[PDB]
């Protein structure tokens, strides 16, 4: 079995590890993926923070927050920033390469940035059904991917990312009534064409 | 007021209206504490800790246990899920 | 003019409900708003805006006497005008 991969295709989708293509345009702090999930120590809790990105544009500059081997170090705005330093420094190591930052955190563990928007961790054949959040479980079947926080198979996956925010008393997405045009291409079908 | 100005500052005051014969208005369940920590662990939530280390703040809040669900203080055996 | 229900979270402010009383946060922005369930606003602000904001809560400098400084730009002894 082959090295997974998540991703945030723009403002606001989310590919699954199994491979899961969804829509959640959130506006609060989420759980993209992390091991504390059920019965298990719950070793690395990776988070995601969006401002402002239920409606995509030039806005949603996003915040990463990534809680490993007790440490807080977390990145917006271009950079990285360490709050807490974590205990093991030796696997800790950043590689600001071309647009990315590559960054590992373990043999079984690692993060890509676009420096933009793009949140892409890259998990190995070590835990195999360990995990949970947004990305869902990594066991290689691909209708499990929606086993909210709950522990059930929900159906309309903005009511999924709803039960993985951290703060609880922030605000639930809406669900919007579907259509193949957003809010600007809606009844503007000549600009539907050019971008099409 | 004067008890917010100081505590601002930082240096906060305690307790003073267990005597003062008046707290301040709060709905069904709570009363006034004082420097409650904002991030209230509600029934409907991941246990996560050591990101909320923001600084710490007045207002009325549940009891001991008695976790909060929707705008009220329930008890934490009657937990409800969702779907 | 809709009404909308709370919480509330668009353009980078969160609308959120903190220790049974309402909040309204601008991070981004640079400040902290909220009410209590008397009515009571108040105003939580950064260091950024150190002898910049000028309105009605004065300015944000060190002084206490001189935060009366008028839409022209005026020192009035009078709280009430100003
Ligand atoms: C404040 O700003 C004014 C003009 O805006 C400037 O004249 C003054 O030196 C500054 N100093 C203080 C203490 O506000
Ligand atoms: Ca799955
Ligand atoms: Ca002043």
């Amino acid at each position: 079995v082959c090295d997974a991969t998540c991703s945030t295709i723009g403002m606001a989708h989310y590919l699954t590890f199994d491979g899961l293509k969804y829509l959640f345009p959130g506006e609060c702090q989420y759980v993209l993926v992390q091991d504390y999930c059920g019965s298990n120590p719950g070793t690395f809790r990776i988070l995601v923070g969006n401002k402002g990105c239920s409606h995509p544009s030039v806005k949603c500059k996003k915040r990463v927050t990534i809680l490993v081997e007790g440490g807080e170090i977390e990145l917006f705005d271009g950079e990285v920033n360490v709050k807490r330093p974590m205990k093991d420094e030796t696997h800790f190591e950043v590689v600001e390469s071309g647009r990315y930052i590559i960054l590992l955190l373990g043999k079984a563990l690692s993060v890509v940035w676009d420096r933009h928007l793009s949140i892409s961790v890259v998990l190995k054949q070590t835990y195999q059904e360990k995990v949970c959040g947004l990305c869902g479980n990594f066991d290689g079947i691909q209708n499990n991917d929606l086993t909210s926080s709950n522990l059930q198979v929900e159906e309309d996956p903005v009511d999924f990312g709803n039960s993985w925010k951290v703060s609880s008393q922030c605000a639930d997405t809406r669900k919007v009534p579907l259509d193949s045009s957003p809010a600007t291409c809606h009844n503007n079908i000549m600009k539907q064409t050019m971008v099409d | 007021e004067y008890a917010r100005t100081c505590a601002q500052e930082g240096m906060v005051l305690y307790g003073w209206t267990d005597h003062s014969a008046c707290s301040p208005v709060c709905p069904a369940g709570m009363e006034y504490r004082q420097c409650v920590s904002p991030c209230a662990r509600t029934c409907q939530s991941l246990h996560i800790n050591e990101m909320c280390q923001e600084r710490c703040v007045d207002g009325c809040s549940c009891p001991e246990g008695q976790l909060l669900d929707e705008g009220l203080c329930v008890e934490s055996t009657e937990c409800p899920c969702v779907h | 003019d809709q009404r909308v229900s709370m919480p509330y979270a668009s353009k980078g402010l969160y609308l959120e409900t903190e220790a049974g009383y309402y909040k309204l946060s601008g991070e981004a922005y640079g400040f902290v708003a909220r009410i209590d369930g008397s009515g009571n606003f108040q105003v939580l602000l950064s260091d950024r805006y150190f002898n910049k904001t000028c309105g009605l809560c004065g300015n944000f400098n060190i002084f206490a006497e001189d935060d009366f400084m008028t839409q022209e730009g005026t020192l009035t002894s009078d709280p009430y005008d100003f």
